[PDB]
């Protein structure tokens, strides 16, 4: 199961409350500090059991579908404040749970290998990703080869920012 | 039959032909396209590429208008449909690649796709395998480029369900010179998702609504129905009370928080209504009419929060002129 989103025609005020949305969660989350060796999202391992995987598409793919409205920008940062830091949504539990901010050096190699399982043609990743260079949030769904193996776990949400 | 006329035949070559802004953001040249060069060209890459097409449609506001140019849904949104059978991964890729190898012509991939384009959502599913390219426009008209494999019933208005299959008209495209008159004009064939063309499209002549997929009815449908009644669409339907109970109950459902309900009715009121003014006011009464006279399971205190929420904006509405 792919689902891949890709939105482009955002304000830089949409980026911006995005990205503190984005930060607040990165508040949430406790650091990797000596114990280990514009992009601003995470990345979910979700492995697809029955359960909190079903769940989890459900809530996925129901944002998604209430973002293909004709324009919907503005109700965009309403929409994700309400989905990935609410309660009782399977996605905000998620990243609530088992959520890691890391640093530059392990967080790269992720939205790298991520990158090429979108652009080039087993696990399933959840993310999502707003980039300025251009705005580009990007999220989505996908089935793909390990970006990740050697720290994350199932239901790990890796946090992905970067300069 | 299902055979469009010749009027019909024109006004398709009518929004097909004339041109649309591709406004420029970020890369700034804009871009003066016309419906059927990209619809061709895309068709043809993908053939090329042995995608294989099945049929080239065209949805919602603009088929309604080359049925019956009377009818109040405005050709403001040019929705293409691209039924096809892609079901290899790579099939979205190359269908990606041919619509971003099309855009190239009329003037890189990515940098053209960072630069004029407004969604790119693929999704594969149990039932759902289609994918969507939606081209910016600062004048708000949009473009769509749907190509999709297989696709779930949806909640749908017997005058919204219209599909015109473009492809006898394409045909004459790649003739030097469009071979087009009364006598030679393409026999292009009009369908419809809410069930019989000729039941359909006689809803659209004289203001009817009729659903089908009630099943499937989502939150906002409610509002799109008042959007219906407020253009002349009164419902025939003396089966509205349930319709009016099945809505109004997913709509609070859906958005059950007054602030919730504020954005929405805010946003439907921004974007879904343009170049509409009296039918803003209009609108909100006629809604509140539909809650206050239909709607049969909000709570007391409930009940008054929401239509009160509604006179408020109603207020707005009025003050600003």
């Amino acid at each position: 199961v792919n689902i891949e989103f890709e939105a482009y025609s955002l304000s830089d005020n949409d980026y911006d409350g995005i990205k503190k949305l984005l930060q607040q969660l990165f508040l949430k989350a406790p650091v990797n500090t000596a114990e280990l060796t514009e992009v601003f999202g995470f990345i979910s391992l979700l492995n697809l059991t029955e359960r909190k995987g079903t769940q989890c598409v459900e809530q996925i793919q129901e944002l998604v579908l209430r973002f293909c409205e004709k324009n919907c920008e503005k109700s965009m940062v309403e929409q994700l404040d309400k989905f990935l830091n609410d309660t009782t949504k399977p996605v905000g539990l998620l990243l609530s749970e088992r959520f890691i901010n890391v640093p530059p050096q392990i967080a790269l190699p992720m939205y790298q290998q991520l990158q090429k399982e979108l652009a080039g043609a087993g696990k399933c990743y959840f993310y999502l990703l707003i980039s300025k260079t251009l705005v580009s949030l990007k999220a989505g769904l996908i089935q793909s080869r390990s970006t990740l193996s050697d720290f994350q776990g199932t239901f790990m949400t890796v946090g992905i920012a970067l300069s | 039959p299902n055979v469009l006329n010749w009027e019909q035949v024109q006004r398709l070559d009518g929004i097909l032909s004339e041109t649309i802004p591709i406004h420029g953001r970020g890369n700034f040249p804009t871009l003066e396209l016309q419906p059927s060069l990209i619809v061709k060209v895309v068709r043809r890459r993908l053939a090329e590429k042995r995608i294989g097409v099945r049929d080239v449609r065209l949805n919602g506001s603009a088929a309604s208008h080359v049925l019956h140019q009377d009818s109040g849904l405005g050709y403001k949104d040019l929705d293409l449909i691209f039924c096809a059978d892609l079901r290899g991964e790579g099939e979205f890729q190359t269908v990606k690649d041919v619509v971003l190898d099309c855009l190239l012509d009329f003037l890189t991939p990515l940098t053209l796709k960072e630069a004029y384009v407004q969604k790119m959502v693929k999704v594969c599913n149990d039932s759902d395998r289609w994918s969507l390219i939606s081209l910016s426009n600062n004048s708000g008209k949009n473009v769509e480029l749907k190509f999709v494999d297989s696709l779930r019933r949806q909640f749908e208005f017997s005058v919204d369900s219209f599909q015109i299959k473009l492809d006898s008209l394409l045909l004459f495209y790649e003739c030097s010179e469009n071979p087009m008159t009364e006598t030679f004009h393409p026999t292009i064939i009009g369908e419809s998702v809410y069930g019989d063309f000729q039941e359909a499209f006689d809803h659209l002549c004289n203001k009817i609504i009729a659903t089908r997929n009630p099943e499937e009815i989502r939150g906002g449908g409610l509002l799109k129905y008042c959007n219906l009644l407020v253009r002349g669409f009164r419902p025939a339907s003396d089966e509205i009370k349930t319709l009016q109970r099945y809505m109004c109950s997913r709509f609070f459902i859906d958005f059950s928080d007054i602030g919730e309900q504020q954005r929405k009715l805010e946003s439907y009121l921004q974007n879904h209504f343009v170049g509409l003014e009296d039918r803003k006011y209009e609108y909100l009464m006629t809604l509140h009419g539909v809650v206050n006279e239909s709607t049969v399971c909000l709570m007391g205190h409930e009940r008054r929060q929401t239509l009160n929420l509604i006179t408020m904006l109603a207020i707005r509405v009025l003050a600003d002129q």
